[PDB]
Formats: structure tokens, C-alpha cells, sequence
């Protein structure tokens, strides 16, 4: 299976991530 | 700081940090791209004074365009990838950087650039908006210094630059809910 | 059987069973056209003599043409859904149905082609391929004869009917490998 | 989560489950 996501949102994710290591 | 600092700072930090198959590949080159944007954020002089909360709404807010920008220089001459949904964007990021680098930018000009981008993003949800816009003009005073050491007579060369800012508006206005793919 | 009889019981079986939501909203409009497709089959004349083997394996090879051949139909006049990779399928279907609507079928001629179409398909994998071929030339005797009765003077109108097939198998070896999606 | 599948492979599951159905 697949997760579809929009860009700006992996963005978000990607960034959020990011800040909270 | 002074504007020979900023110039030289990012110009330095851009030099370092920077079937279905083939929507998944796509996909996951975003990832690390979002984190090069990120580490380069953090080597802009004055990124890291403002607030967390802020810091990270201008990436989110301002991402996406500087990825156009990126993508403009790793383009081509030649150059499809039109059936996974991305024909639109990246024959959009195509007429872009064509655009991009019919300006023949030095590097040290697209690293300030880059970063110009990055803090001239929307600004919806600021808890210090004014000193985002400090920042904003910090940067922008920088460039337009360099632009001008560099090219003395192409007086409007820094004008083109910022007109790549309502583009890179509407690129995003219109991509940036472009679907990836991730397997689960 | 009878010329009669085949043109009769096809064209009544035809007239019988004939963001990223929209992605999703075309993905499962396939599956009640592909049942619709399977049901018109079992009505053609000769269909369901051929082996349960040889039946499934006609479906494969041709219900996408058949599609192709049933939204010719379900189109238009003006006409979009191209980011989602459906572009240049949606759009070859819309250069195709412009062909096919040229010709003007009679409600008749087009069930009875679409019928052709079916048993028309890559035969790869027939346990008797012989018994598929009597019935692809059953069907097209039918039709020569009903499309002569209609026009006279036109005699190529067979000829361009039976060009569309090449058609299909390009539209079909280019398209047939588009994603569909579906929420798991 | 999402199921990415070919046109051709949903035709022929379709047609598979409808035969054996």
C-alpha cells in the first residue's frame, strides 16, 4: 500500500520532524 | 551585521549545504532537500535569534519556493516525467529556471538569493512579524549590494531578481498540493 | 446464426447495459464499466460457447479497448483532470472518440463494433483460437453487411471502422498501464 | 493509506472476481 500526501504537507512533516530531534 | 559578513556567511553555507518507480523516486527527494533547506536556514545570520514558533513557520511557509529554486540550477538544456502528475510542476520548474538563469546569477548572488526566498516567504501566523521583516531587509540589502559590485550598469539586474519573488508565489499557490507517494 | 439475429442481439444487449478525490472518483468508475463490459460479452451470440478459459482471456486481453470505445461516447463537445496522470489518457481518449464520432454510428453499428472489439483482442493464450476467430468473422460479416445496408455509397465505411482497431491496440499498449488508486 | 494499481491489473481482478462469483 501507499501513503498519498501532498507536498506541502511532507514539507510540514519533514520540517517538524526535523525541530523535534 | 555587516554586509560583507552576510554575503560571505551564506554565500559559504549555500557552497556547503548545497512506471510508479519513478513518482516514489520523486517522492523521497524531497526529504533530504527539506533538511538541506532546514541546515541552510540555520547558517542565515539572524535565523536563529527569531522565535522557534516563527523559524519554523517561515519554513513551512517558505519551503516550497526555495526547492524552485534549487531545482533551477540542478535542471538542464534538454530536460517525460508528465504521467505521474508532476507534468505541470516540473514543466512549470522548467519555464521557471529558464527564467532563473537567463539573470547568469553567481553563486554567491543565488546563495543570498536563495536565502532572500526563504525569509520573504508569507508571514500568516508571525508572532514577531517585525523582525522577520528585519531580517528580510538585512538580506535584501546584502544582495543589493553584491548585485551591484558585480554589474554597475545593469541597474535594473537586482529589480529581475526580486520579480522572481510573486512567480515564485504562484508556483506555489498552484504545485505545492501536488501529490507524492510513499510505499507503506 | 442469422446476420439478422447477431445485429438484432447485439445492438439490444448494448442498449440494455449501456484534488486527488478525482482521482480516486475515476478509479472506481472501472469497476461497474468493467462488470458492464463482462455482461455485454455474455450476450454476444457465440461468446459463452467459447471455453471458460478462452472467455476471461478475451476480457483481458480486450475490455480496456472496449472502454476506450464506450467513453468515446461518454464524452463531448468542449471537454482539466490532467494532473492527476490521466492527462494524456483522457486526452488521447478525447482525440479518439473525435475519430470514432466522424463516422456518425448508428446506435446499431456501434454495438455491434463494440462487440468486434471485444473479440478482436491480442488472442495470446487461447486454448482454441480457431473457435475465436469464427466468431470474430461472424461478427464482422454482420456488420459489413449492416453498415452497407445503411450506406451504400460509402464503401470505405467498413474500411474506416476496421482502421480503429490498430488504434485501439496503440491506445491500449500505451494506457493500459496507467494508476489507478483506491483508499485502503 | 491507498492501493496504487494498474488500469490493466484492476481490469483483470474485476474480471477474475466477477467469473468466479
Amino acid at each position: 500500500t501507499h501513503r498519498l500526501i501532498t507536498l506541502a504537507d511532507h514539507i510540514c512533516q519533514i520540517i517538524t520532524q526535523d525541530f523535534a530531534r | 551585521p555587516t554586509v560583507e559578513d552576510v554575503i560571505s556567511q551564506v554565500a559559504r553555507a549555500h557552497r556547503e549545504i548545497f512506471v510508479q518507480e519513478i513518482w516514489e523516486d520523486f517522492s523521497m527527494s524531497f526529504t533530504p532537500a527539506v533538511r538541506e533547506v532546514v541546515e541552510f536556514a540555520k547558517h542565515i545570520p539572524g535565523f536563529r535569534d527569531l522565535s522557534q514558533h516563527d523559524q519554523v513557520t517561515l519554513l513551512k511557509a517558505g519551503t516550497f519556493e526555495v526547492l524552485m529554486v534549487r531545482f533551477a540550477s540542478l535542471f538542464n538544456v534538454k530536460d517525460e516525467l508528465g504521467a505521474m502528475g508532476m507534468g505541470d510542476l516540473l514543466s512549470a520548474m522548467f519555464d521557471f529556471s529558464e527564467k532563473l538563469n537567463s539573470l547568469a546569477l553567481t553563486e554567491e548572488e543565488l546563495g543570498l538569493f536563495t536565502a532572500v526566498v526563504l525569509v520573504s516567504a508569507d508571514r500568516s501566523g508571525m508572532e514577531n512579524s517585525a523582525s522577520v521583516e528585519q531580517l528580510q531587509e538585512t538580506l535584501l540589502r546584502a544582495l543589493r549590494a553584491l548585485v551591484l559590485k558585480n554589474r554597475p550598469l545593469e541597474t535594473s539586474r537586482f529589480t529581475k531578481l526580486l520579480l522572481k519573488l510573486p512567480d515564485l508565489r504562484t508556483l506555489n499557490n498552484m504545485h505545492s498540493e501536488k501529490l507524492l507517494s510513499f510505499r507503506v
